């Protein structure tokens, strides 16, 4: 059919794809620092992390007004991790493991919107 | 072609400017020459006429759709001739309509008495599926 | 009874006033003709201005 | 590169527009009788094969234009006049001004091609479900390829002057 | 239909941005 | 601010078509004209849209004629009567000017407006869209209308 | 004239178009998160936009959003 | 155009106000002309009996 939650699941597919490029550009920046100017590698990382956290804030806000609380539970723990980084503002091995999980989490949830949206459109 | 005789009006900016002019949203660039301004004004007139006509037609469609009345009473069914109403071929309804001395039912009887399609059905299930 | 009651057409049924026809190019071509004429006139005046500037 | 993409386009637009106006398979109406430009050939009309010419007889100015289809033909006349203007790049070269004369004819045919359809659709209608055949879509390619050839012929003239 | 057109335009713009970023 | 005879025309054309103006007048005596023209074009476009919406919503088709004394002055619709009968004899010996003009028009009329039978008359009426009119009895006219 | 389900869809589509235009103007005209909201607001209210997108991938968002606000406003009226 | 943030809020709210006003004025004027054009004078006795 046509519901407000069905449209919210459609905007996520276009927006979550942009969040994929951020975590992919992150592992590239960490790969360059592992091989080795150093200011440009970290200052750019500070500029890319802010939109990634703000865009996900809409994912927790769109589904809140869409009454789809079954999907919100799959995004609340992701937003809680952003509060730890925002509060406090070797490290290479720790941050590397803290970024590979982002690519897997932003991809497994990406397939949900590709299927949960179909579960409402064709189900008219 | 006009604005490049030998400005900022290439082949990529011209499409953008014309798209912005069609949507009545405007752009930062504008034709500097005379014939380019003529083209812009003619396109503006065309898109204004198109948008106004589309809005008017949509309003008319919505108003006509909202101003509808379903057939409820027998007086509405007698006046409305788009739907043909019939009864059983041999039953009590036909005998009642044949002896109904009411102006509301007399016109209905004279309408059902003369009709090219089948206005009388033998079996009630056949009339139901019809 | 013999003239108006035994009629073949009804005023109520004929005046449907529903399902108006969608607008087609049959009556909109007046603006497309003017658009093409204006484009041609603009191309002509541009060519004339170029010829005058070259001379 | 662009000097050769124009001569091949002129022979791929004129030779393609002359076909769309030749074969009478533009409109499909209902028996199902396919229509055309100057004459329609009926089908399933109580006869196996019949093909007869249509008879069209201040609104009289639109009927003569629909009968005497000059606009869908004038675009083909301008395509050949512009096709020989770009052919003048080898003989009598170094002119740097004959290429501009081809960019005007390549777009003047597109204005006369979109018009040839407006006079054809307004006269067609002037329920019955009618569709557009494959032969009618060929004329549409005679306008899209008329604009790509009109942007590639003038761009060369700008590069030659610069 | 206009919402579908909006979503399709956003997706096409994202794809074109990806192509233009990978072009360099 | 230049606002020549050309730039002023361009600005007024951009303001009339609801498009984005290139520049705005700097002086107060130009801003007044700009605002007045904006209000004028807004009112005009709103009224045009409202009237075009009122047109396509409901239709009111009026007849091209309303009486016999009106069609005798326009002379744009060729009207015909019966060949031999009461109508022809009545229009023949008519002292009033209107019916006399109608008869002297129907006499020298090409092609022949006279019809042999009323069936062919009503057939020609149904065939011709707005270029024919028949003059018959009111009873038969109402009966044909109700058929 | 418009159902409450459409008003909730317009606001999130307005912000959704705005955040995409900011992302498009980031991979490469400023078009920040603030200017994109202003340009989209000036385009939805049929007003004159301050600036236009320079890149092709940014012009697509502008032209599509222009067609969106044109259909919605015409349907509302 | 307003350069500050709160200045843009004033323009945004004013833009929403003039949009509703103009749209309501055009929609109301269309209703006036439509109702005026959809009028029927009393002609027959059946119309006078009902009215
Ligand atoms: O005494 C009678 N009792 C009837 C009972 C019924 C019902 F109970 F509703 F079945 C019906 N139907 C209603 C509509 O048509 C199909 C059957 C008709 C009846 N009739 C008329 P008949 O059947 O034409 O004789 C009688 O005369
Ligand atoms: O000689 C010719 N020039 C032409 C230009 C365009 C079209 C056309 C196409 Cl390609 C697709 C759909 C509708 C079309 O015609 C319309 F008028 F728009 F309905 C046909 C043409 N034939
Ligand atoms: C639609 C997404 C396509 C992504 C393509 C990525 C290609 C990367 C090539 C270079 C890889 C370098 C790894 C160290
Ligand atoms: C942008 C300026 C457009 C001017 C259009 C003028 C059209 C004139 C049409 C005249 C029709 C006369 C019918 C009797
Ligand atoms: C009344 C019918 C008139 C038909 C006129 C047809 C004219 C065709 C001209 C073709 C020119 C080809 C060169
Ligand atoms: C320019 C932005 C304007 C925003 C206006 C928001 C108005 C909200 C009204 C809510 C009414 C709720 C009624 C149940
Ligand atoms: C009108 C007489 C000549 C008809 C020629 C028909 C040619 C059809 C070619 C089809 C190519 C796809
Ligand atoms: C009724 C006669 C029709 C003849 C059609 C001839 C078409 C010639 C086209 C030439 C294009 C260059
Ligand atoms: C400085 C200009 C002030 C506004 C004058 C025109 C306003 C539009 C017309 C109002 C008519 C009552
Ligand atoms: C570069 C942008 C070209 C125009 C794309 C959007 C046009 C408006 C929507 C059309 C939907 C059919
Ligand atoms: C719908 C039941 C749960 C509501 C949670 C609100 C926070
Ligand atoms: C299809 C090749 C061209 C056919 C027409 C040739 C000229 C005819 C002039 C009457
Ligand atoms: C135009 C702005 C509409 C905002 C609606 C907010 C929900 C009622
Ligand atoms: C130099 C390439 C121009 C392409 C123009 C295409 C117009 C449809
Ligand atoms: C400032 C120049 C004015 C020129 C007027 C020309 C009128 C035809
Ligand atoms: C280019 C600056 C982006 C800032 C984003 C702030 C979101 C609240
Ligand atoms: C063929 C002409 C291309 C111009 C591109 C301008 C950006
Ligand atoms: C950068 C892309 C330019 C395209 C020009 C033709 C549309």
């Amino acid at each position: 059919a046509f519901t407000f939650a069905a449209f919210c699941y459609m905007l996520t597919l276009v927006l979550c794809a942009s969040l994929i490029f951020f975590v992919i550009w992150h592992i590239i920046a960490f790969d360059e620092l592992r091989t080795d100017n150093i200011e440009r590698i970290c200052c750019l990382l500070r500029k890319l992390v802010v939109p990634e956290y703000s865009i996900h804030g809409l994912f927790c806000l769109m589904f809140l007004c869409a009454a789809e609380w079954v999907t919100l539970g799959l995004n609340i723990p992701l937003l809680f991790y952003h509060l730890w980084r925002y509060f406090h503002r070797d490290i290479l091995n720790y941050c590397q493991k803290e970024s590979w999980c982002k690519l897997a989490f932003y991809l497994l949830s990406f397939f949900y919107y590709l299927y949960s949206m179909v579960y409402t459109l064709v189900s008219f | 072609l006009v604005s490049r005789f030998s400005n900022e009006f290439g082949i990529f900016n011209s499409l953008w400017f014309s798209l912005g002019a069609f949507m009545q949203q405007g752009c930062d660039i504008s034709p500097r020459s005379l014939s380019g301004r003529i083209v812009g004004g003619v396109w503006w007139f065309f898109t204004l006429i198109i948008i106004s006509s589309y809005t008017a037609n949509l309003a008319a469609f919505l108003t006509v759709e909202r101003m509808v009345s379903p057939i409820e009473s027998a007086e509405d069914l007698a006046k409305q001739t788009e739907i043909a109403y019939g009864t059983l071929e041999a039953g009590s309804t036909k005998e009642f309509f044949r002896r109904s001395k009411i102006a509301v039912f007399e016109k209905m009887w004279t309408y059902m008495k003369s009709a090219e399609p089948s206005v009388f059905v033998r079996t009630t299930e056949e009339g139901m599926i019809r | 009874k013999w003239w108006y009651d035994k009629g073949e057409c009804g005023s109520g049924g004929g005046d449907s006033k529903e399902k108006t026809s969608a607008l087609s190019l049959s009556n909109v071509a007046g603006v497309f003709y003017i658009l093409v004429g204006g484009l041609g006139l603009a191309m002509l005046v541009a060519l004339i201005e170029f010829c005058y500037k070259s001379r | 590169v662009q000097v050769l993409l124009t001569t091949i386009g002129a022979f791929s637009a004129f030779g393609l527009m002359t076909i769309a106006i030749s074969t009478d398979y533009w409109l499909y109406t209902r028996g199902l009788t396919h229509s055309g430009l100057w004459r329609i050939c009926c089908l399933e009309g109580l006869k196996r094969g019949v093909c007869v010419k249509i008879n069209h007889f201040a609104e009289y100015l639109l009927r003569v234009v629909r009968a005497s289809s000059i606009f869908p033909i004038l675009s083909a006349i301008l395509l050949l006049l512009g096709g020989v203007c770009v052919a003048a790049s080898r003989v009598y070269k170094s002119k740097r001004n004959i290429i501009l004369g081809a960019g005007i004819l390549f777009v003047a045919a597109g204005l006369s091609n979109i018009i040839g359809v407006i006079v054809y659709i307004s006269a067609n209608a002037g329920k019955n479900h009618y569709s557009y055949g494959w032969s009618f879509y060929f004329g549409g390619l005679s306008f899209i390829l008329a604009e790509v050839i009109g942007v590639l012929a003038v761009n060369i003239y700008i590069e030659r002057s610069r | 239909g206009v919402f579908y057109i909006l979503i399709g335009g956003l997706g096409l713009a994202m794809l074109v941005a990806l192509i233009e970023f990978c072009y360099k | 601010n230049e606002f020549g005879i050309f730039n002023s025309l361009w600005f007024s054309l951009g303001a009339f078509m609801r498009q984005g103006c290139d520049i705005s007048p700097r002086s107060l005596s130009g801003r007044i004209v700009g605002g007045v023209w904006w209000f004028f074009t807004l009112i005009i476009i709103s009224s045009y849209t409202a009237n075009l919406a009122a047109f396509l919503t409901v239709e009111r088709m009026v007849s091209p004629i309303e009486s016999a004394e009106d069609l005798s002055k326009q002379t744009e619709i060729a009207y015909g009567t019966l060949d031999s009968g009461s109508t022809k004899e009545f229009f023949r010996r008519s002292k009033i000017a209107v019916f006399d003009k109608m008869w002297t028009y129907m006499r020298s009329a090409e092609p022949s407006v006279f019809v042999r039978t009323t069936a062919e008359g009503v057939a020609r009426v149904r065939k011709s869209k707005g270029k024919y009119a028949y003059l018959l009895e009111s009873t038969m006219n109402e009966y044909i209308e109700q058929r | 004239p418009l159902a409450y389900e459409i008003w909730m869809c317009i606001v999130f589509a307005y912000i959704g178009v705005s955040v995409v235009l900011f992302l498009v103007s980031r991979f490469s005209n400023e078009f920040g998160i603030f200017n994109s909201l202003w340009f989209s607001l000036g385009a939805f209210m049929r007003q004159g936009c301050d600036i236009s997108p320079r890149s092709l991938s940014g012009r697509i968002v502008g032209g599509v959003w222009w067609f969106f606000t044109l259909i919605i406003i015409s349907s509302y009226t």
